[PDB]
RNA sequence: UUUCCGGUGGCCAUAGUGGAAGGGAAACACCCGGUCCCAUUCCGAACCCGGUCGUUAAGCCUUCCAACGCUGAUGGUACUGCACGAGGGAUCGUGUGGGAGAGUAAGACGCUGCCGGAAU
RNA sequence: GUCGCCUCCUAAAGGGUAACGGAGGCGCCCAAAGGUUCCCUCAGCCUGGUUGGUAAUCAGGUGGUGAGUGUAAGUGCACAAGGGGGCUUGACUGUGAGACUGACAGGUCGAGCAGGGACGAAAGUCGGGACUAGUGAUCUGACGGUGGCUUGUGGAUGCGCC
């Protein structure tokens, strides 16, 4: 569900994201070539999915949801690194090599230019 | 230091008590608060000078305790001696703690010291609970010296509050504690 | 001539590489400049003749 | 007179004179009415001698509306001169009239009265127009 | 915080004038303060004015004729 | 007499579609001129300075819509 | 497999605007702080960070309402390619093909793909 | 009165189309009003508020484009091409697959590549400006660079090329 109109009566945040978002899918498109890591930060979790955009599919996801990464201690900022690291190993398994981050209308800073930093460890060519 | 206000406890306990009982709000957050306070002076006798604003800039700084937002002039308008972009007025947005010391020393020794004090209008709300207010002196703020002050000048106070109605607004500023009188 | 042709030349081999216009009121003085010199075969410094 | 206040373009083509009317075909404000059965160009003279006759006639009962408006500039050459040079300037104003237009309509009066206050307008149009009601 | 762009502001021990002194802090430069009135000082809210008005028209009228 | 203080008209400047829905193309191909962005580029289509609308590949022009936008693609010849 | 829900697209109002009621398991969200990375042409409002306490009040989600808006035939009419005809003239009509716009009946309180969570 | 260029209508839904037909503009401007990156949403209306009034400045609600766009008009742009912050000079050098448009001279768009740079975390974008006017062939001469030629040889001088 994806109308090209922001939904009003949301909220300011979610208002103010929204438009953040669609600004930067406007350069940002994610193909066979190089598919597009979208990086859903919310207050609790990091959820990544990498996408080819032209099917509408995503390859691989990870988040802070699975469960070998509930248990596993660390801060928010250290829990997007796991993720990050996750993220590229499995992007590695499927063949991927090169991705286009998309930072999902969030600033890149902190836990998600963690998780991008972790998945360069890993091996992605962005 | 690391000391809530006491207008801040005041607010929690007393007021919060006091509208639940009062207007019985069926979910706990629904109790309305003071969002922030936001001091206004229209400066715009400043297009032929620039000290005066550097008077304005000290006074609302020892006022408030922070530097102002200065606002260009939006567009020129020949009727007014005003063109575009000179800065014409100076705001401070006050949250957290500070609106609360500020909403405190204000109360207890600013407005009190006004010549032939008669308190403030409560019919002065916009229709949605926050209150406005026009002081046409600045000198009743003690905080500041007296022997040193450039020109006259005035301010807006906006009380802005997450109150739906304009009667829970009245009430919690009431509660909180405001000279109101009962004329127009 | 309120708004003319001014020449920027390399500073390192004086070498009139660009040709350009300016207001003369908005920049009275000579305009610095960091244009790539085809001689230099870089980017150098390139600043309005005199 | 009618005369717009003003008009965009004081220099228009002619307005088209094809087609039956597009809309205004049927009585909208009196109970009875002048509809035109042929097309032309009505000018503003010629709905204030219309006017004049039926108002007149009916005297002090009822009210008479105009539908039609001469808001279209017709240019006029300069006279005695040669062709070309420019457009005139403008000279007449027109409304574009078509086959089954309802011109003026009138209300408050007796059918008798109205039928020959009608007719006497009618005398004043340059095009064929008849006497409209509302089935009775 | 930043350094160097805010006026003083320390610790400081006022008067009220009404046997009220508080530990507040304020933009004052090197001693105290001595404030002429608070707000507990006050006449308005302790009902110390009691203006209201005089408009004893009928009032007058007994007090200067019976 | 008088005279007229009209006149004067810009030159012809050709504008429109140069390459219609399913016409055959190369890379580099114009497939529209115009003013703003009427059209807008799709896949395979790239926008110039004065906003033409070049195939920036070999395949068949398609007319369409993206999101809410009107927009020339050109699709890869199978 | 299914149900509900959180993200991410496609169609871009049949989807919206407005009203009424209800719900939060994981998730979402407000929310609580600002020590730390970072920030406000002033303000931890926002951006950013640490938590997940409290709360479903709003966002979000489920259901109901044609109310405003939106979609909308069939038939007819205007117009029109080609072939003709009529009038003193503005102009008009027919044959043979194509055929709206408005309006009416009506539809409609969204459709759908991928990833994930909880239960099954 | 007009003479070149740009925008709209006439122009009959591709393009083109005339008249001393109907409307207007241009012969610039901007070192940012260019490049890049990030953020923001307006005009109008309503209500509350010192000077302050319809309209300076502040606060809350509403408002989707009616505001704005350096400059005519049209096509666009709210995803903003509109408003703002940071850093910058691509307002490059050598090129140009392939095309559009004119009888031609000519006008216009352009992928990809190298060098050397700007911004960005990257993806990427940048060969001036949201687009379309702001311009003058050739001859002749001038200035900078280069050093290909030089009438016997070496210079000089002159020419050539950019
Ligand atoms: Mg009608
Ligand atoms: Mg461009
Ligand atoms: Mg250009
Ligand atoms: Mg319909
Ligand atoms: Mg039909
Ligand atoms: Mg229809
Ligand atoms: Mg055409
Ligand atoms: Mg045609
Ligand atoms: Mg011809
Ligand atoms: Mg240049
Ligand atoms: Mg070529
Ligand atoms: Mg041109
Ligand atoms: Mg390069
Ligand atoms: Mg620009
Ligand atoms: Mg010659
Ligand atoms: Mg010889
Ligand atoms: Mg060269
Ligand atoms: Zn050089
Ligand atoms: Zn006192």
């Amino acid at each position: 569900a994806s109308t090209l109109t922001v939904r009003k009566s949301l909220s300011d945040r979610a208002k103010a994201r929204a438009r953040r978002q669609a600004r930067g899918r406007k350069k940002i498109f994610g193909t066979v070539e190089r598919p597009r890591m979208v990086v859903t930060r919310s207050s609790k979790h990091v959820f990544v999915q990498v996408i080819d955009d032209v099917a509408g599919n995503t390859l691989v996801s990870a988040s802070t949801m699975e469960a070998e990464l509930r248990e596993m201690s660390g801060d928010k900022t250290a829990k997007a690194a796991r993720v990050g690291t996750i993220i590229g190993e499995r992007a590695k398994a499927a063949g991927i090599t090169k991705v286009v981050f998309d930072k999902a209308g969030n600033q890149y800073h902190g836990r998600i230019a963690a998780l991008a930093d972790a998945a360069r460890e890993a091996g992605l060519d962005f | 230091a690391h000391e809530m206000p006491r207008l801040k406890k005041q607010y929690r306990e007393q007021i919060r008590a006091a509208m639940q009982e009062e207007f019985g709000y069926r979910n706990p957050m629904l109790i309305p608060g003071l969002e922030k306070i936001v001091v206004n002076m229209g400066v715009g006798d400043a297009a032929h000078d620039s000290k005066v604003m550097d008077g304005a800039i000290r006074d609302i700084t020892a006022i408030t305790g922070q530097k102002p937002q200065v606002t260009k002039a939006r567009k020129s308008i020949a009727q007014f001696k005003l063109r575009e972009g000179q800065p014409i007025g100076c705001h401070v947005t006050l949250r957290g703690d500070r609106m609360w010391e500020f909403a405190d020393r204000l109360l207890t020794l600013a407005l009190p010291r006004i010549r032939d004090f008669r308190g403030l209008n409560s019919n002065q709300f916009d229709g949605k609970g926050n209150y406005t207010f026009g002081l046409s002196e600045q000198v009743m703020f003690l905080e500041i010296d007296q022997d040193k002050i450039d020109r006259i000048r005035g301010m807006d106070i906006t009380f802005v509050t997450t109150a739906q109605t304009n009667e829970e607004g009245k009430a919690l500023l009431k509660h909180l504690g405001f000279p109101f009188k009962a004329k127009d | 001539d309120v708004r003319p042709k001014i020449t920027l030349a390399c500073t390192e081999c004086k070498e009139r590489n660009y040709i350009t216009k300016k207001n003369r009121r908005n920049n009275p003085d000579r305009m610095e400049m960091a244009k790539f010199c085809p001689r230099c075969r870089k980017h150098t410094a390139h600043r309005e003749t005199r | 007179m009618l005369i717009p206040r003003r008009v965009k373009y004081r220099k228009q083509h002619h307005p088209k004179r094809t087609g039956a009317a597009k809309g205004g075909t049927q009585l909208a404000f009196g109970d009875y009415g002048i509809q035109a059965t042929e097309g032309g160009y009505l000018t503003n003279r010629q709905i204030e001698a219309a006017r004049i006759a039926m108002t007149r006639y009916i005297k002090r009962g009822g009210k008479v509306w105009i539908n039609v408006y001469p808001d279209r500039p017709m240019t006029k050459h300069p006279a005695e001169s040669r062709m070309g040079s420019g457009k005139g300037t403008p000279e007449w104003w027109i409304a574009n009239i078509k086959p089954g237009r309802v011109l003026f309509e009138l209300s408050g009066v007796p059918e008798d009265v109205a039928r020959e206050a009608m007719r006497l307008a009618i005398h004043k149009l340059p095009m064929k127009a008849r006497f409209i009601s509302r089935e009775g | 915080m930043k350094q160097g762009i805010h006026p003083d502001y320390r610790e400081t021990t006022v008067v009220c004038t009404c046997g009220n002194t508080f530990t507040t802090r304020s933009t004052s430069q090197s001693g105290t303060l001595n404030a002429d009135v608070c707000s507990k000082c006050h006449p308005f809210y302790t009902g110390k004015q009691k203006i209201l008005d005089a408009g004893g028209r009928v009032a007058r009228f007994e007090r200067r004729y019976g | 007499a008088s005279s007229s203080r009209n006149g004067r008209d810009s030159n012809a400047q050709r504008l429109g579609v140069k390459r219609f829905g399913g016409q055959l193309v190369n890379a580099g191909e114009i497939i529209v001129r115009q003013r703003g962005t009427h059209f807008h580029p799709g896949d395979g289509v790239g926008r110039g300075g004065d906003d033409t609308l070049f195939a920036l590949r070999d395949g068949n022009v398609e007319f369409g819509t993206r999101r809410g936008r009107r927009v020339v693609n050109v699709t890869p010849v199978e």
